């Protein structure tokens, strides 16, 4: 509802970290 | 879910959704959770993969969250930036950004020879108004000597191009034996702190100069993305507006299962709550819990 | 055959390198396996054999690894 | 006619008005670090958005301000680190009380700002006796951490700590700046050591005395553990983690005062797990260990794994001239057990790095069956900035705790591994400093 | 901050410097009575010696909640004072609804009229354009992936040309 | 309001590129 928090407010919304994620979890197992 | 080797990168992370996980993480190993073994495995080739793709995750929050000082005035936002930027570095796992990129110089070049192909090597991280102003110079130490001038130390004809090459150094503007004295150390500690208070000098006017150079670069782009678009009249504006914000919705849509998709989709929703939260009571900001 | 290094080859370093080399051969032939010295070699070896080459060198592999990782991640 | 919460609603519509000037910012940001209001978050953002708008400051005005945020123990470090263009553009009209307390609350924010920092430093050992030892322990305070390693205004506060007498406070200030500068003199430390006895007055100065003769790895002192004893409630867990941490690497006896440090601690990590840092959770592990005082039980395994987790993080993000050292002596490691050529010493060292029972990863672990050491790089991060170049207490810490899990740590140092020819000769200093440690290797 | 600070009752300020909020203090030995007036509240209490050294015992941590990130908020900040700029110089237009009476109707050219009217309704263009407040936030997300991708370096996130210049110096000048 | 999220890396290091001041102001006043 309204009043979330505080922790849940300090994220960076857009930012990638995911996509990065995505690369990183496709990419190391089929690296190695 | 972390993987036991993101979770190490977020210890000494101080952003929102990494110190979450961990603090998750923590709570986890509270309730009687062993921890995994840590792989002692996967020679250097995948742990500097694993390092360049671990410290994007924990430098792209930290970006996000980094304010620029667009449209200041003075030298201290610009240091602000530039020390938030540092701590970032720090924080992700980077050294010094001169020990980084001297050690991205050290594993570009250990393999070679010439000076020439030192130069051609390290062609990227350097600018070009540096390497031509070097390749010049080697050029004309080519002509006095008809012979590749080797980049051994050792070599006379290394010296005597040294020799010009921290003239160059120091026309174009960077002290190189206050820099040679810093990285080379010194006898006593006293005449060590006199080079050392120098070099910190010099480096705080080269990163101050440059996170000005790139803000004035975002200042540059803003300009002409504003002047760009009060050009058009409203309704182009809108619909050009309403067709990006709806083919990047459909682009993050369509791709379903992914984490990047749902995190799109949950900041959204997230933003559209921001907007909500500040519609129900707009001069005091949006409700926190407290 | 010709082998070129980035160092002076040892003495075990050479028992393995001619273990190696002998796969190589097809038949039950010797080998004059040669030493060449190559700093732009990262380690590993090349062995030359005039009609086949092997390069388990650390340079080829790097630029493999290089590939494969812009490769994969072009696709992802 | 004394209430606190309608005050702080005229505070609150202080700063909430459009032009508010320097002044009502300081003067708002004072009273509310008088009335203690830690509580009240979002005032405080009110206090600190208006102290980043605000364009002129005199003197008075930002040394009101940052004395406000540093005593107020409010960090963000956008308006902090902003607010150094008025530091540095009114630095001569600073008196060097105002600037004792500019430089230090800019210091423990950790802004990185060598203009601001060397041209305090030169105004203070240009003129030093215009300053109280408070005033330049306050100013060795700012200097050692923002991030310069200033040894000569270190010289400066070592002479005036040499000739007069401190305070307390003072004292424990300066040994925590000397503790971050890591330098380890006694002709400065055992200075400052002989105002901690006419008791400490609060107990954050003998926490931090504690944990700065730790981190120095002098002594115990036997009365800044009493005073410590004494007033071990006031703390906050972060805080009797870092005053144990810094008592165990001292030598300390004290069950009741380790007793009393922990009784803050333990239920302020049952009642919050995650609340400390993880490099603390580990501190507290290594105090735990070295001293054998007791937790509960969902505490000491806590911070165990907690311990394992912050050896792993240590190693993950190395310094990287560690690795290239971690990496040469373990060849020379591999070449004192005995291999003459590079394949044997390659597999050796490859299979050197064996994993500890908590879940880190060792570099240099060895086990002749029943018999296990460990060899550990200390390489230029943990070493002291004098001239003994002696290694730093959190060595000794991961040494104490290393041993107590079953190993044998054999500290090789990079004072005393550069200085050699070649990898015979240190082979020849790392079987002697694992012969030294357990000679049944 | 640090985890040990300390400051409290020890050259603190011990008056105030607005009219706007009067506050003052008793120094004594060890405690101090404070009085603080903001109006027509009033707050008199006294703290003591331990009392503001146990203030910078929990931190605050002041972290910013922004409707995006603080990156695109400080961007979409200096599009609106770009806006500001812009709109600064569409407050000096001159007023030309005077104009539009039919005694300068029929006294100008009819060429010079049209272009009259043109030139209002690019008037209301300009202006209608300028005041699009919330097209700002979706330009400001048309600088934020090229400077975040600066960002993701290889090297470190810090660096530009003159740090990696001076360290060619140090790499290029010393032996090898 | 979103933008396209990118996972790349910048290898090299040059100078941020300083794009040329366009001509909205001398537009506007003549």
């Amino acid at each position: 509802a309204d009043a979330k928090a505080l922790d849940e407010l300090r994220k960076p919304k857009f930012s990638s970290k995911y996509l990065i994620q995505h690369v990183s979890q496709k990419l190391i197992p089929a690296v190695k | 879910a972390v993987s036991k080797k993101e979770v190490l990168y977020f210890l000494s992370s101080k952003d929102a959704e990494s110190s979450t996980a961990v603090k998750s993480y923590l709570k986890s190993l509270y309730a009687g959770a062993q921890v995994e073994a840590t792989e002692t495995d996967a020679s250097e080739l995948i742990a500097q993969l694993e390092k360049k793709y671990l410290s994007a995750q924990v430098v792209e929050p930290g970006v996000h969250n980094i304010a620029l000082p667009l449209g200041e005035s003075g030298s201290a936002p610009v240091k602000r930036y530039a020390a938030e930027l540092f701590n970032l570095g720090a924080q992700a796992g980077f050294e010094c950004p001169f020990i980084e990129v001297s050690k991205k110089f050290g594993q570009e070049t250990a393999t070679s020879e010439t000076v020439k192909d030192v130069l051609n090597k390290t062609k990227s991280y350097v600018s070009a108004d540096y390497n031509a102003a070097l390749n010049e110079v080697l050029s004309s130490v080519e002509a006095e000597i008809n012979g590749p001038v080797l980049f051994d130390g050792k070599t006379e004809g290394f010296k005597k191009f040294a020799a010009k090459a921290k003239a160059v150094a120091v026309s174009r503007g960077l002290p190189a034996d206050t820099i040679l004295a810093y990285c080379a150390g010194s006898a006593n500690e006293d005449a060590a702190d006199k080079v050392s208070k120098e070099f910190f000098t010099w480096f705080e006017s080269a990163y101050t100069a440059d996170a000005a150079a790139e803000v004035k670069a975002i200042e540059a782009e803003a300009a002409s993305i504003l002047d760009r678009h009060l050009a058009k009249p409203v309704a182009q504006i809108r619909k050009e507006q309403a067709s990006a914000y709806a083919s990047l919705l459909k682009r993050a849509e369509t791709a379903k299962g992914a984490k990047w998709a749902e995190k799109y989709l949950e900041d959204v929703k997230a933003v559209q709550w921001f907007d909500a939260s500040v519609a129900e009571a707009p001069a005091s900001g949006p409700k926190v819990a407290a | 055959c010709t082998v070129i290094t980035a160092e002076p080859l040892d003495k075990l370093e050479r028992v393995e390198l001619t273990k190696k080399a002998e796969k190589f051969v097809d038949a039950g032939f010797k080998l004059v396996m040669q030493e060449k010295i190559d700093k732009k070699l990262l380690g590993g070896f090349v062995i030359e054999f005039s009609d086949r080459r092997v390069d388990m060198s650390t340079a080829k592999k790097v630029e493999e690894f290089n590939n494969f990782v812009n490769k994969l991640v072009l696709s992802i | 006619e004394n209430d606190v919460p309608a005050i702080l609603k005229e505070i609150d519509s202080l700063v909430s008005r459009e032009a508010v000037s320097a002044k009502e910012v300081s003067d708002a940001a004072v009273a509310l670090t008088y009335l203690q209001v830690k509580a009240n978050r979002r005032l405080w953002g009110k206090v600190l958005e208006k102290a980043g708008a605000a364009q002129d400051y005199d003197a008075a005005s930002l040394t009101n301000l940052l004395w406000a945020i540093n005593t107020g123990g409010v960090e963000h470090f956008k308006t902090v680190a902003e607010l150094a263009g008025p530091a540095v553009s009114l630095l001569p009209s600073l008196s060097p009380v105002q600037l004792s307390i500019v430089v230090e609350a800019l210091g423990g924010a950790g802004v990185k700002n060598y203009e601001l920092y060397n041209k305090a430093s030169a105004v203070v050992v240009s003129k030093i006796g215009e300053f109280k030892p408070a005033e330049i322990a306050r100013v060795l305070y700012g200097v050692a951490f923002g991030g310069v390693n200033d040894v000569a205004l270190a010289k400066a506060a070592g002479k005036v700590f040499a000739s007069t007498e401190v305070d307390s406070r003072t004292a424990a200030q300066a040994l925590y700046a000397l503790a971050k500068l890591g330098r380890a003199d006694k002709a400065t430390v055992d200075a400052l050591l002989k105002s901690f006895k006419k008791g400490t007055e609060s107990a954050s100065d003998a926490a931090a005395a504690s944990f700065a003769l730790g981190s120095l790895s002098f002594k115990a002192e036997k009365a800044i553990v009493d005073a410590l004893k004494a007033s071990a409630g006031d703390l906050a867990p972060a805080q009797a983690v870092e005053a144990a941490y810094g008592l165990a690497l001292s030598g300390a006896t004290d069950a009741e005062a380790f007793k009393a440090l922990f009784g803050v601690v333990a239920p302020a990590i049952e009642k919050a797990p995650d609340a400390l840092e993880v490099s603390s959770l580990a501190q507290l592990h290594v105090a735990s260990t070295i001293s054998g005082a007791k937790l509960p039980a969902a505490v000491g395994s806590f911070v165990a794994k907690a311990f394992g987790l912050a050896a792993d993080a240590a190693r993950l993000k190395r310094s990287s001239a560690e690795s290239a050292l971690v990496a040469d002596v373990a060849a020379a490691t591999a070449v004192a057990f005995g291999a003459q050529y590079r394949p044997e010493v390659a597999s050796a060292v490859a299979s050197y790095v064996k994993t500890a029972p908590d879940g880190s990863v060792l570099d240099i672990a060895i086990t002749k069956g029943d018999a296990k050491v460990l060899v550990q790089a200390v390489p230029s991060s943990l070493l002291t900035s004098t001239t003994p170049a002696k290694p730093l207490g959190h060595v000794a810490a991961y040494s104490k705790v290393r041993e107590a899990q079953g190993y044998a740590v054999a500290v090789v140092p990079a004072n005393e591994f550069e200085a050699l020819p070649d990898q015979k000769a240190k082979a020849q200093y790392v079987l002697a400093a694992i012969k030294k440690v357990a000679p049944s290797f | 901050l640090t985890t040990f600070t300390f400051s409290g009752l020890q050259d603190a300020p011990v008056a105030a410097l607005s009219g706007s909020i009067k506050l003052n203090v008793a120094a004594k030995a060890g405690k101090a009575e404070v009085t603080v007036a903001a109006g027509a509240a009033k707050a008199a209490t006294q703290v003591s010696a331990a009392a503001l050294r146990k203030l910078s015992g929990s931190k605050i941590s002041l972290a910013e909640v922004a409707r995006i990130s603080v990156l695109h908020s400080s961007i979409q900040n200096y599009l609106l004072s770009l806006s500001n700029e812009r709109y600064q110089l569409l407050s000096q237009w001159p007023d030309f609804t005077t104009m539009y009476g039919k005694d300068f109707y029929y006294r100008a050219h009819p060429e010079d009229l049209k272009k009259f009217y043109d030139a209002a309704d690019e008037y209301y263009k300009l202006y209608e354009t300028v005041t699009e407040f919330d097209s700002l936030s979706a330009l400001a997300s048309q600088v934020v992936p090229n400077y975040a991708a600066r960002r993701r370096s290889t090297v470190h996130p810090a660096i530009g040309s003159t740090v990696a210049d001076g360290a060619f110096t140090n790499f290029l000048l010393s032996k090898q | 309001y979103l933008a396209p999220l990118r996972s790349d890396f910048t290898e090299e290091i040059t100078a941020p590129k300083v794009a040329s001041a366009s001509n909205l102001v001398n537009e506007w006043n003549n």
